[PDB]
Formats: structure tokens, sequence, C-alpha cells
RNA sequence: CGAAAGCUAUUUAGGUAGCGCCUCGGACGAAUACCAUUGGGGGUAGAGCACUGUUUCGGCUAGGGGGUCAUACCGACUAACCGAUGCAAACUCCGAAUACCGAUGAGUAAUAUCCGGGAGACACACGGCGGGUGCUAACGUCCGUCGUGGAGAGGGAAACAACCCAGACCGCCAGCUAAGGCCCCAAAUUCCUAGUUAAGUGGGAAACGAGGUGGGAAGGCAUAGACAGCUAGGAGGUUGGCUUAGAAGCAGCCAUCCUUUAAAGAAAGCGUAAUAGCUCACUAGUCGAGUCGGCCUGCGCGGAAGAUGUAACGG
RNA sequence: CCUCCUAAAGAGUAACGGAGGAGUACGAAGGUGCGCUCAGAACGGUCGGAAAUCGUUCAUAGAGUAUAAAGGCAAAAGCG
RNA sequence: CGCUCAACGGAUAAAAGGUACUCUGGGGAUAACAGGCUGAUACCGCCCAAGAGUUCAUAUCGACGGCGGUGUUUGGCACCUCGAUGUCGGCUCAUCUCAUCCUAGGGCUGAAGCAGGUCCUAAGGGUAUGGCUGUUCGCCAUUUAAAGAGGUACGCGAGCUGGGUUUAGAACGUCGUGAGACAGUUCGGUCCCUAUCUACCGUGGGCGUUGGAAAUUUGAGAGGAUCUGCUCCUAGUACG
RNA sequence: GCUGACGACCAUAGCACGAUGGCACCACCUGAUCCCUUCCCGAACUCAGAAGUGAAACAUCGUCGCGCCAAUGGUAGUGUGGUUUCGACCAUGUGAGAGUAGGUCAUCGUCAGCU
């Protein structure tokens, strides 16, 4: 999720990688039935438009933007208990501040973005553009993250690392993650019936060309997954790991 | 006015009171042209000694003592001046 | 299962406040007509109608009522209960004949 | 989310919810319901986390009745809006429940599972109720 | 003697004017009020779907949702109306109680009406009751209706205009009571009878939870040894089929079958990646007498965190 | 200014309460005498159908009433 | 017969504005601050358990929904004050709460150890300095055992300040024909009071204390104080 | 005994189905010169009449299939006084609607005609 701060208005982007999915506007249909305030949120407190009480020598402006921050909060609550996704913060460095102050989820919060431009009139895409280094080094502290399951299974003595070891274990379903350093490719003699992976000597002899993809392929058919580990995280002579089941 | 979902709605205009209804019920005694009902349509029928006006109103046509009852097929609500 | 005890309901123990009094004291204001003459009022303690509605051929044979004295032949025609807290108010029982 | 496809009018006096239920107060399409001993206002939002909660238990085989459906809209004034300029928007609409209405039946099922999804439908409601089994009269 | 804070109108909204309400005088004299009996019309409370809508389930089908060859005529096959069931200020097949308009009749009453002199008032408030509005929020607001205050002291509610009792002509070191009270502050029971509570509940607070405690209608089991404990077994088709990396009683979907049986679920839990393993249900044995679980009712328990000091019985 | 509700079954009754209309029309769309009965559904029928016009059977108004709504309307207040 | 005298009981046949250059009579009948009532909203807690958690609802988190507590946000009302209750922030000086930030004691843990995460108990102490901005806040830098959340007229101007807001000057953008206006900006712009009572901090006089006096004293009670880092050793041992 | 006119009453009177009636009466019926009719039509209205028929209609009788009517009891509400946890409860006086048992193929008046 994106959402836009400002001290004028809130928006609510909802994107996939690099695109929008959806803007949240007022023919969005997941907005229907909400009890908040829906996106676009307009800022008309009673300060923004003169009428009410407490005039600005009071100096309430503060709590006055803390508290439609709160309602931002809650409408975006609102609409991520239906869908539950990661959320990127975006505004001015006091207004996402502001925010953080009052978020009832912070802990939904993966990046914060203050260097966005045109916030109000911009467009859905130019938003999600410039959430892109921050979406990225969210995926680098993913990565990150992945260490220390690595060592949990080494630790628990449920970790392959050898070549061979990893091919048995996806080939007979009891691999559960796998983590393939970036690039790594390796040929081999692979016979299934017997299930040996010797090393290849020319690629040239009947061997499989990609004998880690088939890794690959086979943890993704027994219900597992694939995590491809940047190549400064993961070490160069140890450039496979297969966290197993058992 | 978060979620500005107010706005006007102008309807607060009505009419005036009419004052209708009965004004001389059931076996009081009547003077010609005093009026019984102010209605509108025949809600009752003018009977026997009541007269009926353009507005719908019923009338005593003759001195006596007022009477309702529901006579006829259609089962009418009917004002009648017994002679009485 | 379908022989109930009943004793009579005079006049004075009829109406609004009656009957709430008198199931106060743990009885069931009932009704019996039908057949050829006048309906009887009775009363039916609490505790035994409520034994006898779990059966359920109760609601589909023939009953007996035995007034202290005086007997009768009826069928439970109809009976309501408490809206929320469902326990019965009042039964209707047709003499049969 | 129960609303009336179309109503006569959109705003309704707040009226005075008083009484018992002498009507809706028997199962009559279930074998197996749960009834109110509370009155009060039941929302269109509890309807639907009572009836997501009772279709999970069910599990497609049984068949559940919902006798209470909600068609009195309720306004709302928004925050920040002085009394008076009018009568607020409609948010929600509620049914008026009294003592004795069945909210939902279920049919079809084990005796015991139908009291473990009406317990857990009770959860998701604002009303002190009740398991009552079908009867004769 | 004794109001009003209302209606209507107003360059009116905190002003004023007519009417309503007060007083004084005159006229008139029961025409007035209360109650009993009695003549009326009503569409409210309640209720209910007969109308206007709305709403759920089932049956039932012209229209619609889909699939070979097939413009081969577009072929084979997979809304309504009836019956149950709810709801509505601007729905009513119905429909009170009161209230109102009359008649007759007693008794009681410093009545009602009209005419004229003098006003004041047209900022109302709270507590009930019926509503609109608001959030069935407000010591909120706007109506109707009653009581009190206003303009009303006295007693009670600790203190407390509007709540309860009660309307102060004055004086008394007389008596009876109302509301409220009777262990002490502080007048009057450490009064009597039968119970309940163990929380200082009484003397703030809910959903919900619990094996507190009392009572009431029923039940199931039991010296053909009941409940609990302990001992032994708790099995064989079979790893039910499917699905699934694996699904072996125990991820999930479809059945609940048979056999040795005294008994043993195609399993109520723990456990395993899956198995394994430990229990349970169930049966037999030991001991010996009552016991088991639901329902309803009363009073209790937790839920229960705030700012000067106990500080949520006035002590 | 009119109609409904709020409005608590006589009248009346407030809110920047909920809903709608009016600031006209007509010398016939008034008077009278006489005469008539609608909306729909189905069946049959050239164009012609779902529905034009015709014929038949049910059909207390499910129509109409110049104009909103309410209350009325068969002796029709409706239609010639 | 002649009225959108439609502000429709119609003030004249005939009529717009500005004032921060302002002024008078009044009103807490009526707003802005603070209090009060209320608690929609907010904050905090609890109930249910779809799920996430590789398995596994309940280590941890809690979708859909439900129930409360607080006064604590944004609000509602107009009860108090308009014959005056000084606005935000800073400084100084505080006082209390506990929904605890550190330190202390515990249960569970997806608790090996080290570190944590939750929840219970606990208010005795302690709980930074700066850069930016008038800021409270917030971001950032560097620390710290920790840099708590709050109430106190959003504590504290008869204690100080006067940067912002909010007088009169001037200008820009914008709106206006204009006088002028702007929760737009910018430069500038008088903070009085010798303390009577209560309170508090100190320091005396009087009388009393069963004759008076000089000393020494007991202690009903009251206040103060209560913080914590790091290094070594145990021991590179337990654990891994 | 039956028929017709006009009334009372306005479903316990209606609907439906079946049966009975032609001496009078009624109704269909014949004809369209005449009076009078048709935005065309002797359909309706109107006239002149008596060959046919009770087929329709109408009247009467029968029934419970529908409709209608409808208790007793209970419930809801409610005036007054009191209490309340605000839902309600107590005293007293009232008292529905729905539904049930049940009832229903009306009941009378004036006048005339056939018998």
């Amino acid at each position: 999720y994106t959402v836009v701060l400002t001290r004028d208005k809130a928006r609510l982007i909802e994107a996939a990688n690099d695109r929008v999915v959806a803007e949240f506007d007022t023919d969005n249909a997941k907005q229907n039935n909400m009890e908040g305030i829906p996106f676009p949120i307009d800022n008309n407190g009673l300060y923004t438009t003169g009428d009410g009480g407490s005039d600005r020598s009071a100096n309430n402006e503060n709590s006055y933007l803390k508290e439609f921050f709160n309602q931002v909060d809650k409408s975006v609550q609102e609409l991520w208990g239906e869908h539950k996704m990661p959320l990127v913060i975006v505004g001015d460095v006091r207004n996402i501040s502001y925010y953080k102050e009052v978020c009832d989820r912070p802990e939904n919060i993966i990046a914060t973005v203050s260097n966005l431009t045109e916030l109000e009139d911009g467009n859905a895409q130019r938003i999600i553009d410039g959430v892109q280094d921050a979406v990225e080094g969210y995926r680098t502290s993913l990565h990150e993250a992945a260490l220390g399951e690595i060592d949990k299974a080494r630790g628990a003595n449920a970790l392959s690392t050898d070549l061979q070891d990893v091919y048995r274990a996806a080939f007979q379903g009891a691999g559960e993650t796998l983590y393939v350093r970036r690039g790594y490719i390796q040929a081999a003699k692979v016979d299934e019936d017997a299930q040996t992976l010797t090393m290849a000597d020319a690629a040239a002899d009947g061997v499989t060309d990609d004998a880690v993809g088939l890794i690959i392929e086979h943890v993704i058919n027994n219900g597992g997954k694939a995590v491809f580990m940047p190549q400064e995280m993961m070490s160069a002579d140890q450039p496979i790991a297969l966290v197993t089941r058992y | 006015a978060h979620k500005k979902a107010a706005g006007s709605s102008r309807n607060g205009r009505d009419s005036n009171p009419k004052m209708l209804g009965v004004k001389i019920f059931g076996g009081q005694a009547i003077v010609a042209g005093n009026i019984i009902v102010r209605q509108r349509g025949t809600e009752f029928h003018a009977g026997a000694g009541v007269g009926m006006g353009r507005d719908h109103t019923l009338f005593a046509l003759n001195d006596g003592v007022v009477k309702f009852a529901t006579k006829g097929k259609f089962n009418r609500r009917y004002v009648m001046v017994e002679e009485a | 299962h379908f022989a109930l005890n009943a004793v009579d309901r005079s006049a004075e123990l009829q109406g609004k406040g009656a009957s709430r009094r008198l199931r106060k004291q743990n009885l069931v204001p009932a009704i019996i007509y039908g057949g050829n003459e006048e309906p009887a009022s009775i009363s039916i303690k609490i505790n035994e109608l409520v034994k006898a509605l779990e059966f359920e051929a109760f609601f589909s044979h023939i009953l007996t009522i035995t007034v202290d004295g005086v007997e009768e032949q009826a069928v439970i025609k109809a009976l309501q209960r408490h809206p929320a807290k469902g326990f019965p108010m009042h039964a209707d029982f047709q003499r049969i004949v | 989310m129960l609303q009336p496809k179309r109503t006569k009018f959109r705003k309704m006096h707040k009226g005075r919810n008083t009484g018992l239920a002498h009507r809706g107060s028997t199962v009559a399409f279930g074998q197996f319901g749960l009834k109110s001993l509370t009155r009060g206002r039941m929302t269109a939002r509890q309807i639907e986390a009572a009836r997501r909660t009772i279709t999970r238990k069910i599990k497609r085989g049984g068949k559940i009745w919902i006798r209470v459906f909600p068609d009195k809209p309720i306004s709302n004034k928004p925050l920040e809006v002085r009394m008076g300029k009018g009568k607020g928007p409609v948010e929600y609409w509620v049914c008026e429940i009294k003592p004795g209405k069945m909210l939902y039946e279920l049919e079809g099922i084990s005796e015991e599972l139908a009291r473990e999804a009406l317990t857990l439908a009770a959860a998701k409601l604002p009303f002190k109720t009740t398991i009552v089994k079908r009867t004769i009269m």
C-alpha cells in the first residue's frame, strides 16, 4: 500500500512492484462499505475552513494534524484488515513522523519516502515510481532477514549445502526453502533412479545443463519456496543452501 | 465536517391548519344552519335533514337532534338531523 | 402420559391481574371448550404441564383432565408460552366427543 | 451486508423499541434456532459476521435461515458539525430486535455442531441469546 | 388577592400591540366544577399484512444464466402465482384506554359568564409521560402534557431552586402523625419471626468467565456392585478411500464397515515431517454406597487502571 | 400559500425536522337534461408486433378525476 | 383597473459598502481561552476466534464482529466568567497518577547461552546534550541503565521572557472599481502593581505545662535520603 | 302457496355448484309501418305485438367448497396511585388485534296479481 500524506489531503495507492493496481477512488468499490472517511481524504477540519472555534493563537495546529492523520490511519487500517498488505508512507518528513506517532499498526510499515514530489496533482504511477528505491531497499532487507533463517536451520541441523545433498532432499520432497545465490549455474550428471549428482566435466556428455534449475523445479514442485539471494549476502564458495523439512 | 456527508435538504415548509372534523356530535340539539362536519370529500354523507356544501360541509337544514349512523349498501357514514 | 390433573379457576381468578397473580403460584390458566356445552376454565400446575409437554405424543392423542371430580376427554388445541422465557402461559383444550 | 433494494423514504423517525416478540419468536423454518433474551438494534454488519461464522461451521452440510433483516436506516451526524442544519445522512441499517426473536436457525446437522455454531454466532452479537429447539406447540 | 415567561403580528426576535393569564368594581345567579348513568365521532397505543412498499425460505413454472453437429426453421438438455415467515412516521383488513363534545341526576363547592378601571408578562427551568432532533449523549434542543420552582418557608434525600412528604397569621418548654428513620455522632428497636450473604457485597460499572452458596422442578446410573481412584487390556482387516512431499485414528474432503470379542472410535486429545510413542473412549478386575450431568430461581466472585488526601456507606 | 407525517384516535401544536406542490387553467374544463362506464389479462383476427383498431369472457376501480398530495367519488365528483 | 409591495400585516415614491484609525450603550441573553455536562470520536482494556505464525488459533499478532473503562484526542452543548478568568512556546520551580521507560521480583516463551518478546507485581529513586525551526512536536547527531505516558486553568507572566498569534506603519502575491481584505507571507512594534488574608519558607514574643529555677533528655510523631554504569574474578566455566 | 313493484337491512344477506318454475307474472321472443332510436348498428332505447321457449336471465330451493360473521380463555396495550435495574412490576379499573371452538345459503314491511 502507498499512503500519500499531505497537510491538505491523503491518498491511498495499492501497488504490485513497479505498477499501480488501483488508486482507491470514489468508484473503487473496495470503499463501498466503509465506516471511516474514504480516499481521497480531504483535510476538512474546522481550523482549515475557519469555522468552529479555537482561533489560531491557541497553536493547536500540530494536534489537529496529528488527529487528522489518526483518522487517515483509521481508514487505512479499515481497508488493510480486508487485504493485509504492507504499506509505504509517503509525505513530508514531519507528516510521516506525525503519522508514525499515530499509526495503530506501525509494524506493517516497511518504508517511508520523504523526497517524493507532486503529492496532490501527481499521477498514481508517478508516486509508485518514486517509491521504487524504498521498495528495493525493503527487498534487500527481506534477504538479510533470511540469513537468520539459514542460521536457525544450520543450528537445528536442518540445512543441506552439498549439491548432491540438496538434490536428494529436494527430489524426495524434503525441501522446505531453497536459498540460491544469484546467477549460480552448475552442470552435473544426474540420474534420479539412483539419485547421484556427480560433477560434470564439459557439459557435453549427456548431463543436465542446469542442475541447480532442476533443484529449483523440484523444490517448487514439492510445495517449497525458492529464495534467490544476492551475491554479497550469500557466500561465493557456498552458493546453495536448502532448509529441509527434517 | 469530516466524512463530509451532510448537506442541505430543503423541505422546511408546511401549510396552515384547516380545523376540520366533527363540530356537533351525536345526540346534541342543533338549529338550522349549524355546521356539523367540516371535511375533505364525503367522509360523512348528508342524511335526512342535513345539507352539503360546495366544501363538502354538512350543515343542519332544520332544527332537531343530530344523529350518526352507518347506512346504505356502501356502508357509508351518514349524519342526520332527527326532528326531536 | 395423557392424563393430567387440574383445579377449577373461578371468576375471581380470571383477568389480567388475577392470571398474573395465579401464575406466581406456579399454576397455568387453561380453558376447556368444544363439545356441546359451555367452556370450563381450569388451572394446571406448571411442573405437570411442563413434564406433559415434553412427550411429543401429548399433542396428537386424546387427553384426560380430572378436575377434582368431574372428568373430561380433551385435546390440546393451542399453547401460548412466554416469548422469551418459553414456559407455557395458557393452554387451550378442545373437548372431544 | 443486507439492505433493502429500494425504500419508500430515505430517512426514518427514531421510534421506540418496546414490548416482547410475540411474532417471530418460534423456530419456524429450521430444526434448531437461536433467539434473543434482550432487545436492541441488530446492525447489518452483525448480520454478516454471525452469518459468516455459522457458514464456516456447517460446511455445506446444513441450511441457515436468517429471521432478521435490517430495514431501518440509522442516520449519523459527522464530527465537527453543530446541531440542526437538517437530519444527518444514513450510514447503516439496523433491525429492531425484541426479547424472543430468533436471529438464526439451522437444519440438517448434528445437534452438537449446531449448538457449537450458534454459540459462535452469539459471540459476534450484541444480545444475550439462548438456544431453543423447535417444538410442536 | 395574586400572575406570566404563551398564541398571533411586527426592519420582529432581550421592544411593542391584540388575545390568554392577575387585580378592583358592577351585572347575572348555578347557566360552572367534581362523580354516577348515558348519547356520539375518532384511527393513536397495541396489533396485522387486506392496500403501498420491504423482507426470508420452499414449490412451481412463459423471460433470463450454460454446453456437439448446427442462420438447420436458432434444437436436444441443465419476474410472477401458491404456501410458510418477518417489518414500516408520510402502510392499515382492525383497533383500545384515556381525552374531547353532549344529556340526565344527586351531593359538595368563595363557580361559570358578561361589562368596565388598573396592570404585569410575552429570557423560563427541572422531574415524569408521549415524541422529533442528537448518539433512546448532554444540567442538549424543539413540541405536547402533568407536577414542582419561578413567586414557597418547614421535614427527608450528608451538603442539594425544580426529587419525596408537606403549603409558614402570630405565640406555647403540649399531643398525633407524613416522607424518612430508630448501634454512636443524632430523636426513636443493639425489637420479634423465618431465611440469604462472607463479597465490607451491602456502600459505582458490562459482554463474558468460574467446581461460591441456597433453593425448585425433573431426569440418567447404582449391592445384576453406580462416580472417582488403582490393576490389565484398549486389538485384527487397515497405513479406510481420496488428496498430499508426506497425510499411517488425529492437515483437509466422502463413508462409519466388518472380525476376536468381556471391550476397543476407520478415534476424543497430546506427539511425529510422515511413522513411532503416551493417553482417552470402552471392557474386565479391586474397594464398597450412593452418585452423575443439564435446566430454572435468589444472593455472591472475577472482569474493575488517574491524577492535592482515605475520598464510590456523610463519619 | 396548499398536501402528508411529526401531531400523543376532537381542534390546535415547534425545530436550519422528514417529503412534495402553488403564484395557474377553463365561455367550456361552468349550468342543466339525457345517456354511458374504467385499468388490465386471456382467446380469435390483414398488414399489426408486447402493445394501434375489432370481437368475446372475467374485471368495485387494481382506471380516471386540468393541476401536488390527502380525503373522496356509482345517484358516479369519472366519460359523451 | 394599476404591486415577485415574494423580507408576501406591505417603514420611503426613492438606497450599496469599508473600518486593523475607530467610538458609545449593553450582553456571559451569545462566540474565541480555560472550567462544567456528555463521551459520538479518540485512547486503553476485555470477549469470540477466521487466520498468520513451515506444523500449531491463543510464544507472538488478532480479520469479521461484540462489551466496557478513561476523560485523553477531535467534537457536541452554552451552564460560569464580557462593571476583564491574559494566548502558544521557552526559563525557573514544581506536585501528583500509573496505562512502567530504566533499575527490582516473577509466569509463559517459537526461553540453549547472550540477548530479547509478551503478561503479572511494583511509583523508591532515576529518567541527556545539542543542530533546525517561535514552536509544543517532529527529523537528525551523539550519548544513556533509561532518555516513560499523562493530570495539575493544555501547572506555573501580581515569578521572568516575549520568538509566534493578535492593534495602529509598510510591502508582495491574491481578491475587490474602491475604501479595504486574506487560519497567506514579510520587515517593525510600551508585559504595571511597595502583599492585607490564606498558603509556604525562616525567625521571634506571650502564655500554658498543678510552686519556681538550671541543665540533661525519652520519643507520639514529622521530614530528609532511597539512582545507577563499568572493570576484575568466578570463568572463557555452564550453555552452544 | 307463488309472482311483481317499492322499501327496511347492507354478506350470518355474498360467491360458487346443482336442482325446480311457465296456468298468471316475468324473461327471453316476432316484426320495424308508426312514435322514438344508433358519432354505424331495432345491440341498447322505442313502438306495434303473441309463433316459439323456459335455453339464457330471473326467482326459489339445497350445501360449508370459498367468502362473511364469531365467542370463552389468555395475551398486548392502557386511566389512576405506588415502585423500578427504565425492560418493566404491584394495586385498582379497563381491555384488544390475531387465532381457536363455533355460526351462516338471511330477515322483515306496504301494495297488486294468479292459487
